[PDB]
């Protein structure tokens, strides 16, 4: 499942990384990084399971988030210059 | 085995009623001519039975049931002597006892509707 | 140039010094580096030199030599 | 609502009348009284005192519609002192009645009783 | 397969125009608009002021008349009772009709367990009250008066503008409950002479969990404020304000103000079709309420014989809601048809029909087809239809 | 270009989540919940009550004591004002503290002026309160005790649980605003003996113009309905439940729980790296309540001989907040300040931080970087500082 | 200004069949038709200019609502079959 | 935050003092009563009656740092007669002050008229 | 048949009662159709044989022989 797990990873870091909002972009981000690091040393087959169709569901969430942002979305921030 | 209970009514008549162990104050009240609503018939679903108890019986009443307690937040101009009179049954402690019918019920009767008895 | 930008990119990402990198170190071995920290920094080689490695590319990229070569390439 | 009451509903049993001037027909004709509830329940009852048919007709809500069809098909093929012992909260539980919709088992007893008792009272 | 929706009354779906208009405010402007030091608090006020200004121009008002609440009852609780309990000293005497909604008839009810006198004005078979009544009714200590611009439930319509001018002749405050009617007829505050007015967001297609209440600033009108905190809304409503929301108000009242016209030709159309459709197959069918004083909107009819829940159980496939007491958690019986002098049978058997914005007319064949279908099929099962076919009369009945 | 937003005390951004829970709602889910007899009233209905059970789950509660309100404003109401209303036969007495927040404060006050006695209890210098006083407070006919969990100006924690032995003790009915406190700190309301508390919607990431308050069933607490009508919610508030914002309240609610001691540890660390940026590089910076009884993420400093107002102008580009009476609308100086026993013009100074779930280290670190600048210009610019230079 | 009329017409229609909802589809389309044929005699050009600003600003806000309706949609309604 | 009032702020004209044992200088040193606000300040006249020089230091809000900059830079090149017709509506027109703000312009008048009072109690 | 679908959507959106509908008659002339009415039966087209009409066809399209020459084609 490794190859899956790596693939999920990617997909997600490069969905949230399309975020229009500064807070969410950096939010999402971190959260998917210190969450894959947190669950690295997982055994049970059940566990990482469900821990990989969390990770779908919240993939999907940020997927239409996302998007909804980029339709409606406002100026940058001042410190992203 | 004889209780008596009085009941006011909401104009204050003060009507004595000679009731049996084990009766039902609504389906007493209701005998009596006491225009209490209980519209459900002890159901436990309209809490139009609501009556206000006397104090020096209220604490010899058995504590109210969880179901009672929810019916009883339904009903308008609620007491901390409150008991749904579908839920009461008589007891040979509760000699005296005094239950007067509230102002308003549940159920909307602003035109001074009265229910037919039930 | 470029591959000093490919130096700088996998040290700011591996948090190396930027002295260790060099053009035979490994990814994971020489290196402080798991599977996810190698997604990230093929994610950074995309994001700075504009493109879209493949899966099969991005999995051949496992030294700095690779990731030199890939990049000079494309 | 509950499949069980939309079954009885949406295929009700036994839907129709019968000749109420006839010796071995028994009509029960009841209301509620917290509602506009109305059953009219008949029954057959042949020379062994077994009914070998019964039949509504119910003004009133889907509860109540189920409880008449319920109380049909089940003093169906009973005698009259079985029949008596058919009770409301029978009724109520096989038809998983919240405490609001009671009114309708306790409706569907008393048509059944006074079915029974026009009976006996033309017997 | 989802329901066709025809319970218009109840709530309304949500404009798109308005989702639009609030989405960045639920996205981007999250600030609060109580906040005086910086670029969030202030946009966030700037969007609340825009919003007011729509409410005040749909309903041709003053923009500073206008205090956002959190709905319909919210703002008839605050009328009411801040009302009575302002003038209080000199003023014991309130004022209503026995067709109104509930929010008013419980303010009533508890303000006459707070020692005020109430007179539930009765109205007329054509569900409209009298002006005479009224008249007579009023006291020399009468405080407010309180009557609706459109019935919930039968969709009638009150002589608004004449009972304004009797209260400020009698000088009487007049409060009207117009969530059925915003949006939906032309309201003028001044025309009218209206003193205090209940908005309802989510009845004009706007969101839910938000309202308006329009108070006359001159003559000036005081009423004691029900919920304590901050001074927010003048003093009047203390509490954040719910800036996406009230944007939202605000969209749905300029979308209102703007499609009215349309809307009302839109529904009359169907409401008409609707009604000779269900008439002309359907025997011993009977409309609630006079159609010469009808918002078309709001259609309620009586099936006789055939009982409301029944009749809902049937139409599966549409929602719509009925009178009846079987559908009430507590068995309640329709007041409001009991006012307007429905029998009993009848008024357990009355189908309320809601015509909006987004009813089509394939929705509207649809759903009277169905209705014929099912109150033949139910008329074939009501042993009342079949003691009025052999003459019973319906005259003994054992109700044990 | 938008400045930063540090005012998470004031209100909170949406979470991408639970705007993307309420969506549903808001465009194909949009029946009335009490609509009875058809599948879009059902549907809500199921919606609401899974956003009740959402909510009890997070405060450790049973679902059918959660009461849907617009609000902590409409929350503090209905616990105030209900109980007092409903027990008036026999208690005419309710206690509070002098730092709560404006509606507890002002709903007792329109009780005192109902005929009701309202004791405030004063607190230390750390802004908690005494338990000595409060015990030698309660009388015979006490009604109600307020004290809210964690305070939305200083970020001092009150001790909930030996207030709730107490109360339960004296057989009192105690009440808590945790309108800051819930999704952020541990909440379990039978080990803290707690009998009604608030909660706010747009305080814990969720949608603006719904809230919550909790009403304990056993033993039963009763309250005098506000809002009158239809009677929803138990009775106890009248009016359509709001589905979209319950949705969004009971997701907010979910997420808080799943991410409270990650965001705790992140803020926190956030936090220390703030105040020890700030005081080692600024002299004359005190910190507004105690550091041992603080929740990290509501920061209040004081910026001595600078005027509060002022320096929020020169921090243009991050969103802050004061306690100057400059920033009031009616001149109204900090009660809280006050009542902590600031000076007054240290509590023209005072400046609230507010650090939350999606503050990043570089948001931070700029505005350290601001407000060093501008403190060290405004004290150049500062007579008061000149003075204090001077020796005088 | 025939061309960028009926453009835009066209577009409207177009983007108004898209709606995952029954009744803001029909709802729409509906409105479109409506709306052109009550402005088709229209002469003053200002007047027309005005009104094709409208149009276009509600072509926009269909845009948007059109694609969020169709990231959340549902069941189709029972006459739909 | 109108305008002007961002500009004296940003861009404050003669901040800094002079010296107090001079006889041809002024000190105003004033406060606000509803609030912490606190202005100093300073002027220098010369031979002929002509006040060539001013100062200022505020402990205050912006809207305050403005009105002392305002009439500091509106008090220089004046006599000690039209410094005295300085009134605080003036200041408060000028910088467009909201009812809340005009504290400000009545403690920056208040400042003024000290220091002029304080000049000739020197003099 | 095809042409027999295209005269059916021709009749269906104009209301001319499918009999005037000939290989010869306008839309504007002979049938009773603006240019509003015109898009819609174009896009209707559209939507029956599952296509997408350039403009340049498009303004073409304004006869039934038109529109049915244009089916045929593609
Ligand atoms: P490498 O050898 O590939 O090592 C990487 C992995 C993790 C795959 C390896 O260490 C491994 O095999 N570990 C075993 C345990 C495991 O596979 N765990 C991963 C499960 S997936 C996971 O952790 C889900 C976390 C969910 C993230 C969502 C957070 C985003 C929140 C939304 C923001 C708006
Ligand atoms: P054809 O025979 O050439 O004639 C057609 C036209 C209209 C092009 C022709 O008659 C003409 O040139 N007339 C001149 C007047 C004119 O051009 N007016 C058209 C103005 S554009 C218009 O009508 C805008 C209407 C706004 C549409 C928005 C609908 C709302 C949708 C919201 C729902 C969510
Ligand atoms: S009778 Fe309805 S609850 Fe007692
Ligand atoms: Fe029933
Ligand atoms: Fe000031």
């Amino acid at each position: 499942s490794r190859a899956q797990v790596l693939a999920l990873y990617r997909a997600m870091l490069r969905e949230s990384k399309r975020f229009s909002a500064y807070n969410y972009r950096t939010y999402a981000v971190r959260r998917i990084r210190d969450a894959f690091r947190e669950n690295k040393n997982v055994k049970d087959p059940v566990e990482i399971q469900t821990l990989v169709n969390k990770a779908k569901r919240d993939l999907g969430v940020i997927r239409r988030q996302v998007h909804i942002g980029q339709l409606y979305s406002t100026d940058k921030l001042i410190i992203e210059n | 085995d004889v209780v008596n209970v009085v009941f006011v009514d909401r104009s204050g008549q003060r009507i004595p009623v000679s009731g049996r162990v084990g009766d039902n104050v609504l389906h007493l009240a209701q005998r009596h001519g006491v225009d209490l609503e209980g519209a459900c018939e002890a159901s436990l679903a309209c809490s139009t039975c609501h009556v206000y108890v006397s104090e020096d019986h209220l604490d010899l009443l058995p504590p109210p049931e969880e179901r009672e307690d929810d019916m009883l937040d339904m009903a308008p101009l609620l007491q901390e002597n409150s008991r749904l009179g579908c839920q009461i049954v008589l007891t040979p402690e509760l000699e005296g006892a005094e239950f007067t019918l509230p102002k308003i019920t549940r159920n909307f009767y602003v035109d001074g509707h009265v229910p037919k008895p039930h | 140039t470029i591959e000093e930008r490919v130096k700088k990119i996998i040290g700011e990402q591996l948090g190396v010094k930027q002295e260790e990198v060099t053009n035979n170190a490994s990814f994971v071995e020489d290196l402080g580096a798991d599977s996810l920290d190698t997604v990230e920094l093929v994610m950074a080689l995309e994001e700075e030199f504009d493109t879209e490695i493949p899966d099969e590319e991005a999995e051949k990229i496992t030294t700095v030599q690779a990731a030199i070569d890939y990049i000079n390439g494309h | 609502y509950h499949k069980k009451v939309v079954d009885h509903y949406e295929n009700p049993r036994n839907v129709g009348s019968l000749d109420k001037t006839s010796k071995n027909v028994g009509t029960g004709l009841v209301g509620a009284p917290a509602c506009g509830d109305v059953m009219k329940l008949q029954i057959q009852v042949d020379e062994k005192g077994k009914i070998v048919d019964a039949r509504f007709k119910t003004f009133g809500c889907g509860s109540a519609i189920a409880s008449s069809s319920l109380a049909t098909e089940w003093v169906k093929g009973k005698t009259v002192e079985e029949a008596l012992t058919i009770k409301n909260t029978d009724i109520a539980k096989e038809l998983c009645l919240p405490p609001v919709k009671l009114h309708c088992s306790m409706l569907a007893e008393d048509a059944i009783k006074a079915a029974l008792a026009d009976y006996k009272l033309k017997q | 397969l989802r329901p066709l929706y025809m319970d218009v009354q109840a709530t309304t779906p949500l404009d798109p125009r308005v989702l639009d208009a609030m989405l960045p405010y639920l996205i981007n402007y999250y600030g609060n608009p109580h906040s005086r030091t910086h670029a969030y608090g202030w946009e966030s006020e700037a969007a609340m002021e825009r919003a007011r200004q729509q409410v005040a121009s749909l309903i041709g008002a003053d923009p500073r008349e206008i205090i956002f609440t959190s709905g319909a009852t919210e703002s008839n609780n605050i009328a009411i009772k801040g009302v009575a309990r302002f003038y209080r000293s000199r003023k014991k005497h309130l004022i209503t009709t026995q067709t109104e909604h509930k929010c008013v008839l419980d303010s009533c009810r508890s303000l006459e367990a707070e020692g005020f006198q109430v007179t539930y004005l009765p109205v007329q078979k054509s569900g409209i009250i009298d002006l005479k009544e009224l008249e007579a009714a009023i006291q020399p200590d009468t405080s407010l008066v309180s009557v609706m611009t459109v019935n919930n439930e039968i969709g009638v319509k009150q002589p608004i503008a004449e009972i304004g001018r009797i209260c400020s002749s009698r000088k009487v405050y007049f409060h009207t409950d117009a969530a059925q009617a915003v949006g939906k007829i032309p309201l003028d505050v001044n025309d009218m002479k209206i003193d205090l007015m209940s908005i309802s967001g989510h009845k004009i297609y706007g969101p839910k969990g938000v309202g308006a209440i329009y108070i006359r600033r001159r003559p000036r009108v005081r009423v004691e404020a029900l919920q304590s905190g901050g001074g927010q809304e003048r003093g009047m409503r203390s509490g954040t304000v719910p800036t996406p929301l009230v944007v939202g108000l605000g969209a749905a009242c300029e979308v209102a103000q703007q499609e009215m016209e349309y809307d009302h030709k839109r529904i009359s159309k169907l409401s008409e079709r609707l009604i000779q459709n269900i008439m002309k197959s359907l025997p011993d069918v009977v409309m609630n309420g006079d159609p010469k004083h009808h918002y078309p909107g709001c259609i309620n009819l009586s099936f006789a014989y055939v009982e409301g829940e029944s009749l809902l159980m049937a139409l599966k496939d549409v929602a719509l809601s009925s009178g009846s007491a079987c559908t009430s958690a507590s068995l309640e019986p329709s007041y409001v048809l009991r006012a307007i002098g429905t029998d009993e049978d009848l008024a357990h058997s009355s189908i309320r029909f809601g015509i909006g914005r987004f009813t089509t007319e394939e929705e509207v064949d649809y759903t009277v087809e169905k209705c014929i279908q099912h109150v033949k099929r139910l008329r074939e099962m009501s042993p009342l239809w079949e003691m009025v076919q052999d003459g019973i009369d319906l005259k003994s009945i054992k109700w044990t």
